[PDB]
């Protein structure tokens, strides 16, 4: 029937002035484009489709032509840039939060569908859907005491929907119109299902990735707890949104930060920092760092949650950007840390693989391990050990790797490894 | 001492409907 059309075919038919005729030919339009290889797009696009499509989704008398056409869009929507561009082109933004609204269900959620392909593009069309008006109606979908009686693919579009309303930077999405979606966020960010807490959760992630205020806007909210309960899933595609909104929000202010902590969410680095996923461990251990940046306070509640024997796992054995990010987490630490949590830090080994690291090819991490090093000798100092310290460094071979250091081709490593040299190991 | 992520995977953003 509407199976296999060629192009030609389908414009022929959209070009009659028979009603069903253009039913049929958009449906075969929409079946080309839902195909799993190759699908079209770009010679729906230069047939001149798009206005014709764009004119059905506003036959409120026909409504299969309205579904159909729907879907065809979101199909070129999803595409580049180009294409995507192409359905705006064609007046879609408006003609589809029209359809937000419609009787039929199906044909709302498409509506719904399309408008986050839109809004997903960039920036740019975001704030172009939201200035067409958009959240109001979308918002107006999930307005219903239990969000379990919304039937399970209807609420996952609306919530991946919303998701992309938050989506992107540069700008990022407008004060006003994140004030108007973050309740309903936290709504769903409270539901049953794996799939919409994730979008939920990659949602949060995104509109606390940015300064202090965006971040302050979503904790208010009270979030932080059920985020760290997300924190502990069994599910991968909810533990990485939540676990990267943790630590966009420890990025913030020390009492932002004391929010998280307080929730708990030390408890479960345990299994963040061993995590067998090395995008886990790697997005854990920055989040650690972000917390070692903080109160001498918070320093100590890393400590007393056993989290320093892990630091000192992952810098000895894991991906290399892990241990990247577990070296700024020791120089944080250090920088930041009492004389106390130092002394501590080396009693649980840091020493030996902090100077295994020495040796790594990355210029930017030897500058951070230096200024750890140059760290704990200031804290030896203090107590008079900066000879135990020295002799330390030279039983598992670190001295080598710092005296090689002289002789390398950046100026600031040059100036360190020099100063370390000549001020403790002669 | 704080870093932020831009500083130096995510879902899909567009979804294409097959059913």
């Amino acid at each position: 029937g509407t199976v296999n059309w060629s192009v030609e075919d389908i414009v022929k038919g959209i070009n009659s002035n028979n009603l069903e005729s253009q039913l049929q030919a958009t449906q075969a339009a929409r079946k080309l484009l839902s195909r799993e290889k190759q699908p079209p797009i770009d010679n729906i696009i230069r047939a001149g489709l798009i206005p014709k499509f764009v004119s059905f989704l506003g036959k409120t008398d026909c409504s299969p032509i309205q579904f159909e056409s729907a879907w065809a869009l979101t199909n070129i929507a999803s595409g580049t840039s180009e294409q995507t561009k192409a359905v705006v082109d064609g007046g879609a933004i408006p003609a589809f939060i029209s359809l937000l609204a419609s009787p039929h269900a199906h044909i709302s959620e498409q509506a719904v569908w399309a408008l986050g392909n839109i809004a997903g593009d960039g920036s740019a069309f975001r704030d172009l859907v939201i200035k067409h008006g958009a959240i109001d109606p979308l918002l107006a979908l999930l307005a219903v005491p239990d969000l379990s009686t919304l039937a399970c693919g209807y609420l996952r579009n609306l919530t991946w929907t919303l998701s992309n309303l938050c989506r992107n930077k540069n700008p990022a999405p407008p004060l006003d119109a994140v004030e108007q979606i973050l309740p309903t966020l936290v709504r769903l960010l409270h539901h049953n299902d794996p799939e919409v807490l994730a979008d939920s959760c990659w949602a949060i992630s995104y509109l606390t990735d940015g300064p202090n205020e965006r971040i302050e806007m979503v904790v208010k909210k009270g979030v932080v707890p059920q985020l760290v309960k997300l924190l502990g899933a069994t599910e991968l595609p909810i533990v990485t949104p939540a676990l990267r909104a943790i630590g966009n929000i420890v990025t913030g202010t020390d009492e932002q930060t004391q929010k998280v902590i307080d929730a708990g969410a030390l408890a479960v680095f345990p299994s963040l920092l061993t995590n067998p996923k090395t995008n886990i461990q790697k997005e854990a251990t920055w989040t650690m760092s972000n917390i070692t940046a903080g109160r001498q306070d918070q320093i100590q509640q890393v400590v007393n949650h056993g989290l320093v024997p892990f630091l000192v796992g992952v810098l000895s054995k894991a991906d290399f950007k892990t241990q990247k990010e577990a070296a700024w987490a020791i120089t944080n630490y250090t920088s930041g840390g009492t004389v106390e949590q130092i002394v501590y830090l080396v009693h649980c080994g840091i020493i030996e693989p902090l100077m295994n690291l020495l040796s790594a090819k990355d210029t930017k991490i030897i500058q951070v391990i230096l200024d750890a090093i140059s760290n704990i000798f200031q804290a030896a100092e203090k107590l008079g050990e900066t000879e135990k310290l020295s002799i330390m460094i030279e039983e598992c071979g670190g001295l080598d790797k710092i005296e090689a250091l002289q002789r390398h081709e950046n100026e600031s490593v040059y100036k360190a490894s020099l100063n370390l040299i000549e001020k403790y190991f002669s | 001492d704080k870093k932020r992520k831009r500083g130096m995977h995510g879902i899909e953003s567009k979804r294409r409907k097959k059913k």
